C-alpha cells in the first residue's frame, strides 16, 4: 500500500476508538520502529500487510519488509531535531542539545524531552536531516520527566 | 490489528523550537531492553 519515504503513526482498533501506540520511520521500503511499540506484530497499511524481517527486544527495534536501513550517526557535539509525531497532533521539529547515558558497555546520545508514551519511534535527526536514531526507551528521572536514549540499529 | 498513516517528511528546519537539556546519566540496560538509573 504506503511505501512512500517519511515519518508514520502506528495505530490500533483493539482499545477504545482509534489509539497512537508509536511512530515509526519508512525509508528505502523499509519500516523502522521500537519493538515495544509493535511487540513484532504484522502491520496494515491500506491494502497492503507488512511483516516484521528483523528485530532485538534488548535493542529495542524492529523492521519491517527488509533490514534495518538507518545508520547514520550523532557526532558528539551537535544539536539534533526530534521530529516528534504526539498522538493526535501534528508532526513537530524541537530542537535541543543531546545528553548522554553512560554504560558499563558504552556511552550513548539521550534526548530530554517530555512527550507522551505513544510518541515512541519518532525519529531524531542530523543537520543533513538523516536520522540518527528513534526516540522512546529511556527513563523517568527524579520529578517524572523524561530522557530516552537515542536509538540506532546496525546496518548489514 | 495495527496499521500505519503517513505524519509527514524527514527534514531539518531551520528556526525550529529549541529546548530541552542535556543531562549526562550512570545507567543501566538490563535483558528486557529496559533502562534504569544507577547511582
Ligand atoms: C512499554 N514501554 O514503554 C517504554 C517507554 O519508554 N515509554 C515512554 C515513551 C515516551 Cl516517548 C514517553 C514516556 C513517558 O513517560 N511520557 C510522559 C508524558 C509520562 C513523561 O514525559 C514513556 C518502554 C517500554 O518498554
Amino acid at each position: 500500500g504506503e511505501t512512500t519515504d517519511g515519518v508514520y503513526r502506528v495505530m490500533t482498533r483493539r482499545l477504545l476508538g482509534s489509539t497512537q501506540v508509536g511512530v515509526g520511520v519508512m525509508q528505502e521500503g523499509v519500516f523502522h520502529t521500537m519493538w515495544h511499540v509493535t511487540k513484532g506484530a504484522a502491520l496494515r497499511s491500506g491494502e497492503g500487510r507488512l511483516d516484521p524481517y528483523w528485530g532485538d527486544v534488548k535493542q529495542d527495534l524492529v523492521s519491517y519488509c527488509g533490514p534495518w536501513k538507518l545508520d547514520a550517526a550523532w557526532d558528539g557535539l551537535s544539536e539534533v531535531q526530534l521530529l516528534a509525531v504526539p498522538p493526535g497532533e501534528r508532526a513537530k521539529n524541537i530542537q535541543t542539545l543531546p545528553g548522554i547515558f553512560k554504560t558499563k558497555d558504552g556511552d550513548i546520545g539521550a534526548v530530554a524531552l517530555d512527550y507522551p508514551a505513544g510518541t515512541s519511534g519518532s525519529p531524531i535527526l542530523d543537520k543533513c536531516g538523516r536520522v540518527i536514531g528513534l526516540y522512546g526507551n529511556g527513563v523517568v528521572i527524579k520529578n517524572g520527566s523524561y530522557v530516552s536514549a537515542i536509538t540506532q540499529g546496525k546496518r548489514e | 490489528d495495527m496499521y500505519i498513516e503517513r505524519a509527514g517528511d524527514i527534514t531539518w528546519e531551520k528556526d525550529a523550537e529549541v529546548t530541552g537539556n542535556s543531562p549526562r546519566l550512570d545507567v543501566a540496560l538490563d535483558e528486557s531492553g529496559d533502562f534504569s538509573l544507577v547511582e
